[PDB]
RNA sequence: AGCUAGUUGGUGGGGUAAUGGCCCACCAAGGCGACGACGGGUAGCCGGUCUGAGAGGAUGGCCGGCCACAGGGGCACUGAGACACGGGCCCCACUCCUACGGGAGGCAGCAGUUAGGAAUCUUCCGCAAUGGGCGCAAGCCUGACGGAGCGACGCCGCUUGGAGGAAGAAGCCCUUCGGGGUGUAAACUCCUGAACCCGGGACGAAACCCCCGACGAGGGGACUGACGGUACCGGGGUAAUAGCGCCGGCCAACUCCGUGCCAGCAGCCGCGGUAAUACGGAGGGCGCGAGCGUUACCCGGAUUCACUGGGCGUAAAGGGCGUGUAGGCGGCCUGGGGCGUCCCAUGUGAAAGACCACGGCUCAACCGUGGGGGAGCGUGGGAUACGCUCAGGCUAGACGGUGGGAGAGGGUGGUGGAAUUCCCGGAGUAGCGGUGAAAUGCGCAGAUACCGGGAGGAACGCCGAUGGCGAAGGCAGCCACCUGGUCCACCCGUGACGCUGAGGCGCGAAAGCGUGGGGAGCAAACCGGAUUAGAUACCCGGGUAGUCCACGCCCUAAACGAUGCGCGCUAGGUCUCUGGGUCUCCUGGGGGCCGAAGCUAACGCGUUAAGCGCGCCGCCUGGGGAGUACGGCCGCAAGGC
RNA sequence: UUCCCGGGCCUUGUACACACCGCCCGUCACGCCAUGGGAGCGGGCUCUACCCGAAGUCGCCGGGAGCCUACGGGCAGGCGCCGAGGGUAGGGCCCGUGACUGGGGCGAAGUCGUAACAAGGUAGCUGUACCGGAAGGUGCGGCUGGA
RNA sequence: UAAAAAUGUUCUGGAAA
């Protein structure tokens, strides 16, 4: 466009949209699972992913994913939302953080334990 | 009605140089001759010369090329490789003496219009003046 | 998208340290707005900070400057200064006391509590220093400040040892059961000595003050250390923590077992369905280390809003077309001004930070001293090429004049023949019509086919196109009248009068809408026949809007060259329409095809550019949601923007 | 050698390439999700006019009323203007919510058909209009991105 | 340029390489 047309209209900044409204960007956000079920994934893949539907301190009720194998969440377990989406679950855009509040670490995990609560076993 | 005499002149040169024309005609303007004088001194053209086409004042620029070459396409190398108008009416460009551009690491030249006359980058720098930046040629 | 009554200005007042509608009478009607007023949202601004090659982008926490506020709110008093954080008056909400009539408070000062939260510290020591208030002074006050505490929150320094030590222990893992790996790693040998122990132990503190000299200069004297019995130094001195991520490709790092589209992984592409370097464990490896990962947010990469530095024929992107307002932009020669612009000087540009040099803590991180940048804007001086301005001069752009030209360009009236339908009159008889085949239908109440006459509506065969005209939509018998564009020739007149164009205004196929008129043929809808599994379709028979005219609306399109308007420049060959020619052919305007150079992802475009350039406008930033919703404007509606 | 089956070679169209035993369109039904409309309901902010109007400066009075001194005056005290806030009423902006309702996106193996892609079996696309369970069909005009 | 010619439907989800 003509310089004159830039002088008049000028350019336009992009403005990025957040993939995670956990308000204040808040690295995380606390909440309570009001529904803790298992959804069937998107396509290529088949499975029974375990997802909790949690009510938040942001004033939002979102559905999040419970990473790892085997979890201990019930209809009222307080939980810490982390934000990180799941490709197959059309709805889930956040990950429940293992090892915080009612969320138990992953029993017997031995690799990447840091990413799953699961403390550290004593070589005993 | 032609909106930029100079721009046009630079273009007419470009156009014929690229089709290995012996010379090209361009409408006469005192300011334009200046440019041409510089284009000749720094060696880009063989020379210009006020002449008259159909009763009107024109400038006949004489182009300069390189020697013929081998392989396919023997079209010679070009002396005027690039030649782009910097300051146009749609947006003028003035440069402080410190701001003067260095064209092609030195193997090229910009042409300024200063309060001391239409001089080249070196001439302008030495004279410590700055100005409107007509074009650059390499 | 319009806003404004103290509103805009005036005169005389009040007010103030002072200008001023700051406030007030009176007067005048003003002020402001697409260069975005009014309004809505968000936000304290800066030095700087992060990022970036840079231009930029993001940001404004610590430290420094300015502003503002002190539970919410209004006001004044004292005073050099406040309409006053720990002063006052009052209202309010809240919390507390009360001998119930009145009293009390305001941590956004330092510590600390609770709430909220993913999350943010001690009710610490000292005025020893620096700084402040008051005092002649001694000195008093000082949660400013100097320290200490807590938290890997960050940066930097350091440790968990060093040198020997096997064709190589064990254990664990692989294996073509020879062996290979973890691995000089361990064990084992010497060697140093983080911690801790004993002794010593700071700088930061020299003047206030005192004495000689005058309470001046200068010299001497005394008191004073929170951190601390800390740093640091001397001697003694024990082998003394290791974890986190990752190993399919991007990307450094591979094997065995388990599982079997399960359990699970996943930043992108994607891994898993009985032999998975991708899931989970192990061995092994790679990376980094008191750390290592994860999430959130900023810049980069992203020339992916492109100033630097992009685009629009087919990928997103040319506005349906005109006319034109504001705006932007502007030919050739000369002179005056010197706003733009450029040059010198000079003021300013605090500090810290950043950079560089050198220094101080054993180094570094921190820290000091010095050095160098700096556009911007003020002032004075100077230059005049280009832009600008005034002025004079020109004719190459543009417009005009005269003489001519082609044309379905437009409006209005009139009118000619072919054909269809219907009606009347002849004449004639058994079917016609229609399809893939048929049937409905029409017909012996006389159709079809034939001849004659009539009415009426709509469209114009041949010419006729690869043609012409128009800004587009679009325009086709013939005649006349009114009228637009446009081209050639002569170069006669004006003398830059030019290009473009947000808005505005005008036009704008078909369908569609409102009055009334018109209605032959055609034909959505609708009814039959047939086809078919069905047939709301294709085929057949009927048929109403409509199609036609007038006046007024509607404003869309594959409104297309999917290609905006203008000007300059850059090989040719060929066919064609229209003009002029010294009619071999040249030259002007237009319509095509092929192709120089060049351009393009390619296809292709190529003097009718999609090439090489300048000016102005429109428009595009992944797909879907969606040209949808909400809002506004428009319309009778349908809907349009 | 028309046709039916399989196949050579050239050519043309293609949205096919798991390669026509291909691709693919719309309704219906089922679930999650965000969103428009909706009797109306609950709010936040904001504007106008009116009534009540504290403190306080300011302007009059300062009297048949008190007190001062540095008493020509001053102070207390009274009246008024303005005024925080409160109150009645009506507008504007935005947010939440609402029986029911509209379409939208997404969702391994549902239902109906067959619109499109090869004269996709009626060339396709298109603006409009009427019609139809659905894709879509037909009318009028336009395009070639069809022969 | 002008441009004739076909009544007749359909093929679950992943993965092929």
């Amino acid at each position: 466009p003509t310089i004159n047309q830039l002088v008049r209209k000028g350019r336009e900044k992009v403005r990025k949209k957040s993939k995670v409204p956990a308000l204040k960007g808040a690295p995380f956000r606390r909440g309570v699972c009001t529904v803790v079920r298992t959804v069937t994934p998107k396509k290529p893949n088949s499975a029974l992913r375990k997802v909790a539907k949690v009510r938040l301190t942001s004033g939002y009720e979102v559905t999040a994913y419970i990473p790892g194998e085997g979890h201990n969440l019930q209809e009222h377990s307080v939980v810490l939302i982390r934000g990180g989406r799941v490709k197959d679950l059309p709805g889930v855009r956040y990950h429940i953080v293992r090892g915080v509040y009612d969320a138990a670490g992953v029993k017997d995990r031995k690799k990447s334990r840091s990413k799953y609560g699961t403390k550290k076993p004593k070589e005993a | 009605m032609l909106t930029d005499p100079i721009a046009d002149m630079l273009t007419r040169i470009r156009n014929a140089t690229r089709v290995y024309k012996e010379s090209t005609d361009v409408p006469a303007s005192r300011f334009k001759e200046e440019i041409l004088r510089i284009l000749a001194r720094e060696g880009f053209i063989k020379g210009y010369e006020r002449v008259d086409v159909d009763g009107k004042p024109y400038l006949r620029v004489y182009l300069k090329y390189g020697p013929r070459r081998q392989g396919p396409d023997p079209r010679p190398e070009q002396v005027i490789h690039h030649i782009r108008r910097i300051s146009k009416p749609g947006r003028r460009v003035y440069v402080g003496v410190k701001e003067i551009p260095r064209v092609r690491r030195g193997l090229g030249i910009a042409i300024l219009s200063t309060s001391k006359g239409v001089l080249t980058d070196r001439e302008a720098r030495k004279l410590g003046v700055g100005g409107e930046l007509i074009c650059e040629v390499w």
